[PDB]
């Protein structure tokens, strides 16, 4: 009874930025509903980039000062949006990009570690080829 | 999703049933998901809309899983796709009057 | 420290903090019908949980080495990485039940060996 | 990180099968926090089983599973049609989460 | 032995989710003032005269005014409660035995009723958290978290749209609603000043009321909409307790429409508006699905002094997004009020453990 | 006896108190207000016992729990320490510096435990 | 089981017994007259329990305290120890002896213990 | 050391036999029927809900229905009780203070009653043992044992001749007398079927009443004699609830003379039999030695259902032996239906210990 939808399809110039979409429809708030953003190499794995738990722009060591994680918080007549910017798009920054929606308030069953939470849902996927 | 024929000027009953046994917070709406009528949890809420006068709930079968709504003096203007608000496993209720 | 009175990474200053507050462990037609049956069951149910820790094969606390191989399955934890820090709610409902698996296997097995050995030793 | 390899990479298998896809992991992981993402041809990846092998009431009990130190062998018993995908064991423990191989269940 | 074995632990405050049934916490007035109802007293607990409660610090801890448990309790204690108690000389019961409308007649003898404070206690263990934050949607995270052995001095009411005698909201009013502005969703919202109310008709207050209009109205542009203007409509009609408005005058139920009161419009870029009540004597009942029949007052004029305490009210729901927003009263749930006093708590139990996979190695 | 004695201070006390516990045990209608302070009594009782329970020394008569009885208290001779007991407001101020040295002793002992118990590490 | 078993005299007893206690947990209105008699039932079960604190023995099912059952008494061969037990008129007089000794063992060991506990000396 | 030290055993079903008190289990029913005796509503302690019960297997556990222990309290109980209890107008207690007669005069309301079920609990311990067998001949073994911690469904009825509304016996009716022929001893039978009387004088059946005395003149001739003839014979003799037969007739006690029933001849090689009644009013009293008095019926003709259940009768004793056997109504003893209804049980209780005496050798 949730969906979850990301961005279009966007093809950036060498070393730019972007901004990407993650629509969580049946969502309420980021607040309850923290979002981890993973990337995905064009066919290959998901490599885990960071998160926006509470509201927290964040990513890992290795995407530390590169990528940061903005969510607007909607609900109603449009669902919670969340937001990604990676700075620097290199050629070799082609991937596909992931959210996930996953609820923080029930915390007692089986969700969730320092952040990495299980990856309950999955939106489309953006191939985005840096060109 | 269920399709309702009709004919104007036709008492018509709109049917809103859940799987459980039970009242809850429920809300008829059109296709603009408008307020027709809802409840209070024993009271009878008719919302803001067009079909004030014509929309009606019965109260017995609310605990009997039923939340329907009765239309009198049906019209083409009061055919439209009525949206069944229970459960959020909705049973949008389609209407034919032309 | 407090009673939740800190938030960081996971597994050893709880044990710590745990330390800490349990070294002080003690902080140190006229009225009434109703109250008294509520402290009687909550003495019964007090002394009924102190009877079943009781029947243990730790008796100690905060650091204790009771018989269950906490087994290479389930051992990943690196030797200095044991103690450091520990909060963490959804991830430690998780960690509790493991805590409580191991405490019951614990506590069995070595009221496994302090029997086995009571049938076999027999220490004169 | 704590590289997730998923045993083995291709498998064939019939419709009603039980057939163990072990996950190798350098760290054991208490428990099992490790998601098995079966990523089926024309679908995006789902949650099976939460916590390796804790009861979850929207994926059927055909899924199972068993834990051997570095190894983790899903244990899925009576394969079907829609088993015959590409599984992804992604331990959802360490910071960040890495994915393991990737398992093919074919003919 | 070399392998890790783990450690003990006891007295700590770690915790385990518990899902059960608490207790009324109201003093055995029982026996000095009367047994008729007044709100908690047939055979309530008493209340223990020093509430407990524990901060705590850096606990980011989330909170959801719709997954409780501690609610669960509180309107079935409340249903039995009137049911024992304050009985209306006609009962209503629709029921296939196409249904069988059932009828249950009794006596209806009628009282000077006032809400008493009901503290709610919990049996041995079951943790209980007290949200503080300032800024709580309901479905939203407190920094400020303090447990509890019981609750505080909750003093509710069984009304409609605006609650009556309640607790407070945070520093104007709190948008709580399970969605902020979702044509949907019943809003949330509970007053911050007691907004005194003199029914004799009640002589409703035009400057507090232009007041708490004001302070609700850039609450929802601060929640939606930075240049817009928010104006209010009257009533959406349906029942008595509907258009009108259902609360505790002396025990009866005035009932005045609230159309003549939500007509402010508020720019982003005065004695007693005495409203036209009505005695009760039959209405639907509250409790369950069916109508009631009491005894006459006493007073031709009724008298009485409400402070009423709480936000909650319809929508049109149009688009009409940000150029206007318009709100109709109405509302005010049994099933939503019984959610809304018990907002900000959850219930948690445990026994004194807890590991460190250690090689201690001691003895036994 | 339940105080049938009389004599000069430290010893037979112990010995006294010894033969007692040694022999420690000694071998509309009807009610409400008895039973709840025989509730009071057994919950008073009770929290005294877990309160024992908590303890460092777990034995009677004659024990020696880790705190050392300095030399700022220490003055027994040898064998004056075993010899007779009785005497009241000295016993007030006696008492009082047994329970003392008790709470110390018994923080020691569970210091010592608690120390030993995180450093020994005893396979 | 709770009496499933009928067979001759001494060991399964301990290993049944051992068995269920291996699994020992199993795992104008209302009231006034059932609450006395609850309260009466823990006044009794825990004046029982903490009397069965203040014992020498503290252990389940295979228990060494210090009371030597002399060769008055002794006539046990090494392998007959633990066979199988159930009965009656034999068992009260059995079990009136299993009493005398648990009375005899905890108060040796309580002599033990107290004894050593004068003695030692243990640092 | 190396010589025997004995183990210490905990939760055993070992037992020790207890002599004590036990207590009623009869439901509080007392705040809403009424309090004026209904067979032990004055003060009783309630039943347990969830009777429990625990079958003993392989346990050949032998009973006494002499030797109880449990029966001891139960006469206690039902005198005590009828003495706060329905009261005559008329107390009679000769007594040497040759003797004194002394007389106490008060108050003999009479009201519909009706024995109701009272279950025996025991205190802490003090566990009571089910005899379940087929052949119980009151004193004899049981192999069928099941122990339980409250009696079963026992409705007593003092009585006279035939036990009224009580328990059953085994497939056809069992002897369970001391003495199964001594002509020195009470027979003492408990029916199997409720015979049911209905009064009006009485409508004793026919068929039923054949096929009571057929079933029990077959097992008179199991348990003593194989080819012997057993007829019936009138009354002994005696007072009016020994010639005649007292039972619960919706309060009052009807007396027909039980002489124009035992009168078949059974062979080992129907509408209604109407006894004539009497209305009851002035009475010997069963609780101790005198009279009683009692107020008028509220009916001319009172009705009354009622199903008996049992069969003690007295005996000619002649020998006599195997040629025919005579027996002759009578009996009911207020000692012996007291003994009668708790049959199959006695009390033990148990602290966790038992032994086994080993070399084990563990420190403490
Ligand atoms: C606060 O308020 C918001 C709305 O204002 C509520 O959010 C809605 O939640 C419901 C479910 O709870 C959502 O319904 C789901 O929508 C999915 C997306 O479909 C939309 O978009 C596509 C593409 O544009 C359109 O074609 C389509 O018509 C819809 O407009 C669907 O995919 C979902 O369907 C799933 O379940 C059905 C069940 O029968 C299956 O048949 C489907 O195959 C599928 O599995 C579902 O219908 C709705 O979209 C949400 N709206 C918004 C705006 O977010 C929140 O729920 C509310 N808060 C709370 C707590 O209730
Ligand atoms: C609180 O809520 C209630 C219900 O929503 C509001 O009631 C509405 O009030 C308006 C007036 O503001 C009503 O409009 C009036 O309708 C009258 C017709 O009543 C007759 O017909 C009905 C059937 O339709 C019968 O049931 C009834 O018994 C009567 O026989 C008109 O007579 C009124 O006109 C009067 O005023 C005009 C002013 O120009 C004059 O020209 C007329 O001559 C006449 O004097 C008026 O039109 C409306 O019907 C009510 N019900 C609704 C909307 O459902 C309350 O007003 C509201 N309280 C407030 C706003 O303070
Ligand atoms: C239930 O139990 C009682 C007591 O045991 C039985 O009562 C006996 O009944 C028999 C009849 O079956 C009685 O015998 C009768 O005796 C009468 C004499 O009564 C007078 O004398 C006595 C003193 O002896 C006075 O007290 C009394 O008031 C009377 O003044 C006779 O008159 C009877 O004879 C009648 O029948 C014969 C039949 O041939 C006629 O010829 C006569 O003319 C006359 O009509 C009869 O003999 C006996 O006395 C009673 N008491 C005993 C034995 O102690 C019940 O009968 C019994 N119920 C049954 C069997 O159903
Ligand atoms: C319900 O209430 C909760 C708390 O009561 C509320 O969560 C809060 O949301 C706000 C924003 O909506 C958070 O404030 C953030 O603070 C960080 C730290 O300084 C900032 O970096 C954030 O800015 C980001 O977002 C901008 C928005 O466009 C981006 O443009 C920008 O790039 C930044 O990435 C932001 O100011 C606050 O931290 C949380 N609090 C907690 C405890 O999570 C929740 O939003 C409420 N929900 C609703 C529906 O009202």
């Amino acid at each position: 009874q949730i969906h979850l939808v990301q961005s279009g399809t966007e093809v950036k110039k060498p070393g730019s930025s972007v901004t990407v979409s993650c629509k969580a429809y049946g969502v309420n708030t980021f607040g309850l509903y923290a979002v981890n953003w993973v990337r995905q190499a064009p066919g290959q794995s998901l490599e885990y980039i960071g998160q926006i738990w509470r509201w927290k722009s964040s990513a890992s060591h290795h995407f530390r000062g590169r990528v940061l994680i903005s969510a607007v918080d909607l609900t109603g007549s449009s669902p919670p949006i969340s937001s990604l910017e990676i700075k620097n798009l290199t050629s070799d920054d082609t991937a596909v990009y992931f959210c996930t929606t996953t609820s923080t308030y029930d915390k007692w069953s089986g969700l969730h570690h320092d952040g990495v939470m299980a990856f309950s849902s999955w939106g489309q996927g953006t191939l985005i080829s840096v060109s | 999703k269920k399709v309702v024929l009709g004919k104007k000027g036709d008492t018509v009953e709109l049917t809103c049933t859940a799987s459980q046994k039970k009242s809850i917070q429920f809300h008829w709406k059109n296709s603009n998901q408008i307020k027709i009528l809802g409840n209070q949890g024993s009271f009878l809420t008719k919302g803001p809309s067009k079909l004030n006068d014509r929309a009606d709930s019965r109260r017995s079968l609310w605990d009997q899983g039923n939340f329907p709504l009765i239309i009198k003096n049906l019209k083409i203007e009061d055919s439209d796709t009525y949206i069944c608000e229970v459960e959020d496993q909705k049973e949008e209720v389609q209407l034919l009057v032309f | 420290l407090g009673f939740l009175g800190a938030a960081g990474s996971t597994m050893g200053a709880a044990s710590m903090t745990l330390t800490v507050q349990a070294r002080n462990l003690l902080s140190g037609t006229v009225w009434g019908i109703k109250q008294l049956q509520a402290r009687v069951l909550a003495v019964e149910r007090y002394l009924r949980d102190q009877q079943l820790l009781g029947i243990w094969g730790c008796s100690g606390k905060l650091i204790c080495c009771t018989n269950v191989p906490w087994n290479s399955s389930w051992s990943n934890r690196n030797l200095s990485e044991i103690w450091d820090n520990m909060t963490w709610l959804q991830w430690d409902k998780e960690i509790s039940n493991y805590t409580q698996i191991i405490y019951g296997l614990l506590e069995e097995s070595q009221n496994q060996q302090e029997k086995n050995e009571q049938d076999l030793l027999a220490l004169d | 990180d704590i590289q997730m390899t998923q045993s083995p990479s291709t498998l064939s298998a019939s419709i009603g099968d039980t057939v163990r896809i072990s996950c190798r992991a350098s760290q054991s992981i208490t428990g099992n926090w490790v998601a098995w993402y079966q990523q089926r041809p024309g679908k995006a990846p789902r949650l099976l089983i939460y916590r390796g092998a804790a009861l979850l009431g929207g994926v059927p009990s055909r899924f199972s599973g068993s834990a051997a130190g570095t190894d983790f062998t899903l244990t899925i018993g009576n394969l079907q049609a829609e088993d015959f995908g590409t599984f992804y064991c992604q331990q959802y423990d360490t910071y960040p989460g890495t994915f393991g191989q990737g398992t093919k269940v074919e003919v | 032995a070399e392998n890790l074995w783990v450690t003990v632990y006891y007295g700590v405050p770690v915790w385990k989710d518990a899902e059960t049934t608490l207790f009324c916490a109201s003093d055995a007035k029982a026996y000095e003032t009367e047994k008729h109802n007044v709100w908690a007293t047939h055979a309530c607990v008493p209340t223990d005269p020093n509430p407990q409660e524990i901060h705590l610090e850096n606990v980011t801890e989330e909170f959801n005014m719709w997954k409780n448990n501690m609610v669960e309790q509180m309107h079935t204690d409340i249903i039995s409660l009137w049911d024992q108690s304050l009985k209306p000389c006609v009962k209503l019961t629709p029921l296939c035995v196409n249904c069988n409308t059932s009828a249950i007649t009794q006596a209806c003898p009628k009282v000077s009723f006032e809400p008493i404070p009901i503290h709610y206690c919990a049996p041995a263990g079951f943790a209980i958290l007290k949200c503080k934050d300032k800024k709580f949607n309901g479905t939203g995270p407190c920094p400020s978290v303090s447990t509890v052995q019981c609750t505080h001095g909750i003093k509710p009411v069984v009304s409609t749209q605006l609650l009556l005698n309640g607790s407070l909201a945070e520093e104007e009013v709190m948008i709580r609603s399970e969605n902020i502005t979702n044509n949907a969703k019943n809003i949330l919202v509970q007053f911050n000043t007691p907004v005194q109310i003199n029914c004799t008709h009640c002589n409703v207050s035009k400057a507090t009321w232009n007041e708490t209009l004001g302070k609700v109205v850039k609450q929802l542009r601060k929640h939606f909409g930075n240049n817009t203007i928010i104006r209010f409509a009257n009533s959406s009609g349906g029942d008595l307790e509907v258009t009108t408005h259902s609360f505790n005058c002396g025990g009866e139920f005035f009932y005045c429409n609230t159309s003549g009161l939500f007509n402010s419009t508020w720019i982003s870029n005065n004695d007693s508006i005495t409203l036209p009540c009505r005695i009760k004597q039959i209405i639907n009942m509250w409790q369950r699905i069916g109508q009631a029949m009491y005894a006459p007052p006493i007073q031709g004029v009724i008298r009485c002094v409400s402070n009423i305490t709480g936000l909650i009210l319809t929508r049109d729901g149009g688009s009409t997004n940000s150029t206007t927003e318009t709100f109709r009263p109405g509302g005010g749930d049994m099933r939503d009020n019984w959610r809304s006093e018990l907002y900000k708590y959850k219930v948690v139990k445990i026994e004194p453990l807890g590991v460190a996979p250690t090689r201690c190695k001691r003895r036994v």
